């Protein structure tokens, strides 16, 4: 139960598909994460491409 | 009959079939990092000592899974040379460390100022240290080394 | 009181390259004073290429030469002590070290101590 | 990682696998190419010189190893049982034990030769 | 106010083992074994009958600290035993000559009555 | 101006105790902040056995400047002083 408010969204009234198009691309930014890259100390390891 | 020496094939290993000629014989320690890798897994080595009227020859072995098919071979070995690693002596004589360090010399090689594995302390080897920085050391490391090993040859009676 | 133990080093080298038997040395004459006059030129207490820098390098270590060319003179290391080759370096080496290692740390309040 | 998987193999520490793995398999191809029955040249010139071989020599079946680039570690079996007989190409992987040919591991290059020529006679 | 309960050098905690053995793998055939809430009435005991034993070739014992109550025990055998079975039969033969020297005294003491 | 080259550095090319001890202090503070590890720890936990095993390494990643008494300084990494 999240939408407690009796917004009258019609769709003569409302803009519905704007709404949804914002809603997806709110999920589509929660869906952003971090990353960073690996170091490992080992003689015969170097932080190269597979063609490097 | 040649001895045998017995060394790790690991990459951590600080004496390696690339410079184990140079070391034990010439008494000059290089990084074996930085030299190449060696296809060669049998070396031939001399050692002249004060002990001995002629020089010895030792034969050196990295891998013992092709070159110890008879048992006869393992009567020869007077070093055994480890990493600290459990896993050198799965095809080995006695597969558990510890029979093997009573029945054989082990030497184990590691920079000065470094920490001493654990599994190093709880075994009978000799652990040898080489500077990272001075080079006139590396003389004296050898002659101890040739000495256990010299120390085993006489107590093994053997004839050259 | 000097540094640098010189008769503790000949006797350690003594035993780790078993300087024992009457067996002859390799080591040359030529080999032994070009080794003690080189060492006697890298005792750096001071670093630097002014001539003062050098003429104050050259005094600090005066006595210290003195006491080293006493003890490795050529007929002393051949006979007394009877080093060869090997030990001979290695007793080069092992001074040059301990002279390094003996000098004083900047940074240290001598005044209170 | 304190256990490192390379599909069935299991080990402990990064030096245990190299030594196991990479030194046996390198080992392997090192046999491999010192065999008899090897070419390293490309696909093309071995097909035809198994092709002229066959064609001189009609009455024996020739078999040969070439390099697979398409695939790395991998190696192509080409044989030709009779200049009328089209080329067949066998898959060989290069494993730390040996060979594995038709699900079958021989530890050296003559095993796998004697196994291919087994092989070949009881589906004859 | 930092003094230890008395009843805790002989009383054994829940999670604190009466023994505990690990092998000595400098020498062959060696163990160590950990006693805990014991003293010097079982170590010189079992040390001085073990002593005896012809396969048994070496055994000592230490208490480490007199505020602690345990100590630790070394103890090497010959090639064909092992010290847990030289241990087990230094126990068994103790408790046999305390058996009979108790009957002994009975005896005796009955008789002088 | 203060700075002196890379060059003409006259002071000492050996770590003096007191740096080492500062160097150490002050990795093993890092460490224990959540700072990289340049070294592979096999099962050291405590931050100044972890510092002093990349000091052993050469790989502390910090610079030391000695003062003059006239106010100049040379820089000098941790990577190229002799430490025993």
């Amino acid at each position: 139960q999240v939408a407690g408010l009796n917004v009258n969204r019609n769709p003569k009234f409302w803009d519905i598909e704007s709404e949804n198009r914002d809603r997806q691309e709110e999920i589509d930014k929660q869906r952003e994460e971090s990353r960073e890259s690996r170091v490992i100390k080992h003689p015969f390891f170097h932080n190269m491409k597979s063609k490097e | 009959k040649e001895p045998i020496i017995v060394l790790s094939p690991a990459a951590s290993s600080l004496v390696r079939m690339s410079n184990v000629k140079e070391f034990l014989q010439e008494g000059k320690f290089l990084d074996p990092s930085k030299e190449p890798a060696s296809s060669s897994n049998l070396l031939a080595i001399q050692r002249k000592s004060s002990r001995f009227k002629t020089p010895i020859k030792l034969l050196v072995v990295d891998n013992v899974e092709k070159l110890f098919t008879k048992s006869e071979y393992w009567d020869r070995v007077v070093a055994i040379v480890t990493t600290g690693k459990d896993w050198q002596f799965k095809n080995y004589k006695y597969k558990d460390p510890q029979i093997l360090f009573q029945k054989f010399n082990g030497f184990y090689f590691k920079y000065k100022g470094d920490a001493v594995p654990a599994s190093v302390k709880s075994w009978n080897v000799k652990v040898l240290d080489i500077d990272r920085v001075e080079r006139f050391s590396d003389r004296q490391v050898v002659e101890q080394f040739w000495d256990t090993v010299e120390n085993t040859l006489v107590a093994k009676r053997y004839k050259s | 009181p000097l540094p640098v133990n010189l008769r503790r080093i000949i006797q350690n080298a003594q035993q780790i390259f078993h300087l024992d038997r009457a067996k002859a040395s390799d080591l040359t004459i030529p080999e032994i004073i070009h080794g003690v006059r080189d060492l006697c030129k890298k005792l750096f207490v001071l670093r630097g290429e002014n001539e003062l820098i050098k003429e104050a390098q050259q005094n600090a270590t005066s006595l210290f030469q003195c006491l080293v060319r006493a003890r490795l003179a050529t007929r002393r290391i051949l006979e007394e002590f009877r080093l060869n080759r090997d030990a001979f370096e290695w007793v080069l080496g092992t001074i040059e070290a301990q002279f390094q290692r003996s000098l004083v740390h900047p940074g240290e309040m001598v005044g209170v101590i | 990682g304190r256990v490192l998987l390379v599909g069935k193999y299991r080990y402990h520490d990064l030096d245990e696998l190299l030594v196991e793995y990479v030194n046996n398999v390198a080992n392997k191809v090192e046999l491999m190419v010192s065999h008899d029955k090897f070419m390293s040249d490309s696909l093309d010139y071995v097909k035809e010189w198994l092709e002229r071989y066959s064609k001189a020599n009609g009455n024996r079946s020739h078999y040969i190893f070439t390099f697979n680039r398409k695939a790395p570690g991998w190696f192509f079996l080409l044989f030709k049982l009779n200049p009328t007989s089209e080329i067949k190409i066998w898959n060989v992987k290069a494993l730390p034990d040996g060979y594995l040919l038709a699900n079958n591991v021989y530890p050296d290059t003559n095993s796998l030769c004697n196994g291919f020529k087994t092989l070949m006679s009881s589906r004859r | 106010m930092n003094a230890p309960d008395r009843f805790e050098l002989f009383i054994l905690p829940d999670d604190v083992p009466k023994l505990k053995i690990t092998p000595d793998s400098r020498v062959p055939n060696c163990i160590i074994i950990k006693f805990e809430r014991e003293d010097h009435t079982l170590a010189n005991l079992l040390r001085e009958e073990l002593a005896l034993y012809p396969d048994v070739t070496f055994v000592a014992y230490k208490v480490e600290h007199p505020l602690f109550a345990n100590f630790v025990m070394r103890l090497q055998t010959e090639e064909g035993t092992r010290p847990k079975q030289a241990l087990e039969r230094a126990c068994a033969s103790i408790i046999n000559k305390l058996k009979t020297l108790d009957h002994k005294f009975n005896e005796e003491w009955n008789i002088k009555n | 101006e203060l700075a002196i080259l890379k060059e003409e550095r006259t002071t000492t090319p050996y770590l003096t105790k007191y740096e080492r001890a500062r160097i150490l202090g002050t990795r093993a503070l890092q460490i224990s902040m959540n700072a990289p590890v340049l070294v592979d720890i096999e099962g050291e936990t405590d931050p100044l056995q972890i510092a002093m095993k990349e000091l052993s390494q050469r790989k502390i990643p910090l610079v030391i400047r000695r003062y003059l008494p006239d106010g100049s300084y040379e820089d000098w990494g941790c990577d190229e002083l002799i430490v025993d």
